[PDB]
């Protein structure tokens, strides 16, 4: 029990779903009933790879073997759903947590804000933060980062200033993720004065090494063959808290680069993430489907993903080219086609390949291009400002 | 019930297995609902009335009938 | 408050049986243009066991042993009567209908016999649907050379028997039974269309009998019957029993299975009728193209073993389609959808090739039947037969189209 | 359903069923994720191909996992899909799982008689006669009537193994169903009775 749970935790931490599945099969093949904690590690790994179907099967199997889910199990699902913006499934857990006798802790509130944010529900995201303070609790550093992303996403420059300065008002030294979100909201409004003001703060950074290297590489100082090894050195050091922290770091970084005009640099940063296992669902290239999955990405990251995907399309035929913007129960509804990600991807595709990618009549969160229309198709310019 | 018993025995090849089957079905009634039998409703009478109703005919349950002209409690009809 | 809120048969039809211990429970005899029938006079609620619908005493029947020697139960032929010699001269296998016809005509001549009265409710020569009464023009409407030749042999066999045994030198007690060939042909037609064959025990003797049973020969045929026949040896009563646990609504027709496992051409040869929902009808396919038997059965919810197919659009024709279509099966190998579409397309072409063999179509035959005004009973029966076969082939084309699409 | 959706489902189900028949459960999983990427919802016949692919490669755990995926997706498994799992369980001698699946088919309101017949024959074929008798008697005592071929199979195999107690129980149930014993069945019982030392 101790060895099985130890290995599965590592698989769930690093998002190695294939290894986690084999440990579960090995335990069953030896007539061993895995513990409730062991299944939670398997559920964690599937959520790291956006394999929601296999994650909910393991959750279903927990009750079958009598290993009822613990509080940590309902957190593995919430963080898995939060990254994809599946607030419909997040509310199912929340409506289940109140019935299961589990009070809402702080971690539950953070996932709720993150799920609503990624799902485009900006009004409901701040309401959770509004209702969180009424219930007392104690917002942590990620909660401040959770609500800062909401304001940064909906282009609130003055709200983002107040949120960001208060982070350092308590001598917290906000992480590199919050700095990259400041660059996005300043880069979205073309506020080039504030961008240079924040960059000089990240250039000195005598205390934190990651801010210095990442801040330097954004400006383009580290774009040399030998000078890209230092940037890679930081990425390998950050590639030790698992895929959970990595996806948050790359989403903010690509968002900052795209809004600052460093669109060619964002292409190489995304290429650095994929080889490290980040965004394993991003691309599929077989004879049937050529797909790009952007439901767990930021707006800047999605644009970078589409730009590379479109350029690679023109190089080469599959039966279909699809863009997965909504991946959940919201697909079977009209709300998915009104999602901010779905509209942004379609708007991005409209003025890059003319009217070649149209919606689907059978799914709200898909943007397809038939094989016949693929014949009638760089397509996107990737340059640094 | 005498005519009903003869009616049921016309559909039976052997009257001894009919007796055993009725007793077997009556035993099942008592195990299922113990307190409802032994007084006005007898299990064997219930079996016979059920088997007549299974043929599609109508009989009162367990052939139980009561005197409607009894002058209140405590009075026994005298033969 | 209560203040503010198919014709019935002749009343004497049931009465003549009723005064002779015939009992009917919850059913009524109703008469229509197509003939007599038995219908539930009320809602017959389900029970744990089969319900008694009708009871027919043995003494009102005309029965003869299926197997030699020929004994009659009840014994009505006097010793030395010349009718036994006529019965005894028959072929034991093929001439069961001739033996019953001789008994039937003999029974009509007896003053005390019940069938002297019951014979007046039998269909006449122009009302019986038996193909023995069909003219050569009626057989021309069958569009089935095999069935036509079978009927012609039946008519030839029946006629030659009358000519041999009812010649000029026979006694008057024989002449008055069948004064003309048509009278004897009608008797054989009644024998074929109404005979019920059962294994019965009478006293200590168990034997197979060919039986003419009054009031039970009014039950129509169905391949999904709600009733069955049951011989009660102890009091010598034939019971008509509704299926145990099956609810029967008021007005629903009470039916039995005349001929389990038999095709429409067999129903036409024996009873002079056919059904479009016969689950045993077959269609000759080449076998070049085959569909997946397991998929076809599951698409239409047909369960059970092949010899006991049942449905949980789907009717007896789809069940017949499952048994007659060319099928393949490889335990649990799944079918490729694109290869199954080629088979379905090729099977539908062969189905249309056979519909094109008929000069008319199914709906043209249906409107022809509605336009009739002076048509013999057998003529309409012949048209219904070919129309039912067209409806069966058309049902297969529809079933294949549904199956081809539900395989996605 | 539009014409474009039908065209894609045909080519997706063509590829999926060409890998289930190829005994490639991994490939059948890739196509299902291709369907999800295209937005097509995998129906009962798409998960049937996943169950069959695992079942054909003697994989009871993967096939059971595929069934959980189908149930977890809200789809209703086909009667043929359950029969593939029941037959697979019998081939491995897993009578408990075979009986659990039969209970599921009854819950799904299917007809378990044919699947019960298949389960018993697999256990007999795979030399699990002791397990086969347990499954057969439970069905027979439950009211199901077996085939005459399976009745003659169960009686004969039990008597060849010296198991008169099971062979006599089955023959009693065979007549209760309505199939009378013949000289063949009696000769099977006599083959064991003649060696008991009590004439
Ligand atoms: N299902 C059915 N469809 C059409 N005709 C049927 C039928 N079942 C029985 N018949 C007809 O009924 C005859 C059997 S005797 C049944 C009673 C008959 N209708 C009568 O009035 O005397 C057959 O000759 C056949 O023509």
């Amino acid at each position: 029990m101790e060895t099985y749970e130890g290995i599965i935790f590592a698989c769930g931490k690093g998002g190695l779903h294939e290894d986690a599945r084999k440990i579960l099969q090995y335990m069953t093949a030896k007539d061993v009933v895995p513990s409730s904690k062991a299944y939670t590690g398997v559920i964690e790994a599937f959520g790291q790879a956006a394999l929601y179907e296999e994650a909910l099967v393991a959750f279903n199997t927990m009750h079958e073997v009598g290993s009822n889910p613990s509080i940590e199990t309902f957190h593995s699902l919430l963080y898995s759903f939060a990254r994809g913006g599946l607030f419909k499934e997040s509310e199912v857990i929340l409506s289940r947590l109140v019935n299961s006798g589990i009070p809402r802790n702080r971690d539950t509130f953070n996932a709720t804000i993150e799920a609503y944010k990624q799902g485009g529900k900006f009004e409901e995201a701040v309401k959770t933060y509004v209702d969180m303070e009424k219930s007392r609790c104690d917002p942590d550093e990620r909660t401040l980062e959770a609500v800062l992303s909401v304001y940064s996403c909906a282009r609130l420059v003055d709200e983002c200033r107040e949120q960001f300065e208060e982070m350092k008002a308590s001598d917290i030294l906000p992480s590199i993720m919050c700095y990259c979100m400041m660059l996005s909201v300043y880069g979205k409004t073309e506020s080039w004065d504030d961008v240079n003001e924040l960059l000089e703060e990240m250039l000195s950074n005598r205390v934190s090494n990651i801010h210095q290297v990442i801040g330097q590489m954004i400006k383009g100082n580290y774009d040399d063959d030998s000078n890209w090894q230092i940037v890679e050195y930081v990425l390998d050091k950050l590639n030790s808290e698992g895929c959970g922290l990595g996806i948050r770091f790359y989403n903010a970084l690509l968002d900052a680069l795209w809004w600052l005009g460093q669109k060619e640099r964002a292409a190489r940063v995304l290429n650095e993430a994929t080889k490290r296992g980040i965004f394993p669902e991003l691309f599929r290239k077989n004879k049937l489907v050529w797909s790009v999955d952007v439901h767990r990405m930021s707006e800047g990251g999605m644009y970078t993903a589409l730009s590379v995907w479109l350029n690679d399309l023109s190089d080469i035929l599959p039966q279909l080219a699809v863009v997965v913007s909504v991946r959940g129960q919201l697909e079977k509804s009209s709300a998915a086609r009104e999602s901010p990600i779905t509209r942004a991807a379609f708007s991005f595709l409209q003025d890059h390949v003319s009217s070649s990618f149209s919606f689907t009549g059978w799914n709200g969160g898909r943007i397809m291009c038939q094989r016949s229309q693929l014949k009638q198709l760089n397509i996107v310019a990737l340059t640094n400002s | 019930m005498t005519m009903d018993i003869e009616r049921l025995l016309l559909s039976e090849d052997n009257r001894f297995e009919f007796v055993n089957s009725v007793a077997a079905e009556a035993t099942e009634y008592v195990e299922k609902n113990r307190d409802e039998y032994g007084g006005t409703k007898k299990a064997i009478f219930h079996v016979l009335s059920n088997r007549v109703n299974d043929l599609g005919f109508d009989r009162p349950e367990a052939y139980a009938e009561s005197d409607p002209y009894k002058p209140g409690p405590g009075y026994l009809k005298e033969y | 408050f209560p203040l503010f809120q198919l014709e019935s048969a002749d009343p004497d039809f049931y009465k003549i049986g009723y005064v002779r211990r015939v009992r009917a429970y919850g059913v009524e005899f109703k008469e229509g243009p197509d003939g007599f029938g038995i219908y539930a006079s009320k809602d017959i609620e389900p029970r744990r066991r089969a319900r008694v619908i009708m009871e027919i005493p043995h003494e009102l029947m005309i029965t003869i042993r299926q197997k030699h020697p020929w004994m009659f139960f009840p014994d009505i032929v006097p010793i030395g009567h010349p009718i036994f010699d006529i019965i005894n001269s028959t072929d034991p296998e093929r001439d069961w209908d001739l033996r019953l016809a001789c008994l039937l005509l003999f029974s009509f001549d007896r003053e005390d016999h019940f069938w002297r009265l019951y014979g007046d409710f039998l269909p006449a020569a122009d009302e019986c649907s038996s193909l023995l009464l069909a003219t050569e023009e009626d057989l021309a409407e069958l569009q089935d050379p095999q069935l036509v030749s079978t009927i012609r042999q039946q008519q030839k066999r029946v006629l030659e028997f009358w000519e041999k045994n009812w010649h000029s030198g026979v006694p008057l007690k024989i002449k008055r039974l069948a004064e003309d060939a048509e009278r004897f042909i009608w008797a054989v037609s009644i024998a074929q269309t109404r005979c019920i064959s059962m294994k019965t025990r009478i006293g200590a003797l168990v034997q197979d009998l060919n039986m003419m049973i009054p009031y039970a020969d009014m039950l129509n045929h169905s391949f999904e019957p709600n009733c069955f026949l049951h011989w009660r040896p102890k009091d010598r009563i034939l019971e008509v029993m509704s299926n145990a646990g099956q609810a029967i609504k008021k007005g629903e027709e009470m039916t039995i299975n005349y001929m389990p496992g038999q095709k429409n051409n067999m129903l036409m040869e024996r009873y002079g009728f056919s059904t479009p929902v016969n689950p045993w009808d077959a269609i000759p396919f080449s076998g070049d193209s085959r569909i997946h038997l397991n998929s076809f059965l599951s698409v239409f919810n047909i369960f059970g073993l092949p010899e006991e197919y049942y449905h949980d659009f789907v009717d007896g024709a789809v069940i017949a389609a499952a048994r007659t279509l060319p099928t393949w099966s490889d335990i649990d190998l799944p079918p490729i959808p694109s290869a199954e579409r080629k088979a379905v397309k090729e099977l539908q072409d062969e189905c249309r090739k056979m519909l094109a063999e008929y000069p008319t179509t199914s709906e043209q035959d249906q409107k022809l039947l509605d336009s009739l005004s002076e048509a013999r009973t057998t003529f309409a029966t012949a048209v219904k037969y070919r129309m039912h076969r067209k409806m069966f082939i058309g049902k297969i084309i529809k079933a294949l189209d549904i199956y081809q699409e539900r395989l996605l | 359903v539009s014409a474009l959706e039908r065209s894609l489902r045909l080519t997706f189900m063509d590829e999926l069923m060409e890998r289930a028949r190829n005994r490639d459960p991994s490939g059948v999983s890739e196509v299902i994720y291709d369907m999800i990427a295209a937005g097509l919802s995998p129906g009962p016949r798409s998960f049937h191909g996943l169950v069959v692919a695992h079942a054909l490669n003697g994989d009871e755990q993967g096939a059971m996992h595929s069934l959980r995926k189908e149930l977890g997706a809200g789809q209703r498994p086909l009667p043929e899909t359950m029969i593939a799992l029941v037959r697979l369980s019998g081939s491995k001698g897993n009578a408990q799982r075979g009986l659990e699946l039969l209970a599921a088919m009854e819950k799904l309101n299917y007809d378990i008689r044919q699947a019960w017949l298949i389960l018993v024959e697999e256990l007999v074929r795979t030399n699990h006669l002791e397990e086969a008798n347990k499954v057969f008697l439970k069905g027979a005592r439950g009211g199901m009537r077996a085939t005459d071929q399976l009745y003659d199979l169960m009686i004969e195999e039990d008597c060849k193994a010296g198991d008169h107690s099971n062979a006599l129980d089955i023959s009693y149930e065979m007549e209760a169903a309505g199939r009378f014993a013949t000289t063949f069945h009696f000769n099977c019982l006599l083959s064991v009775q003649a060696t008991c030392g009590i004439p």
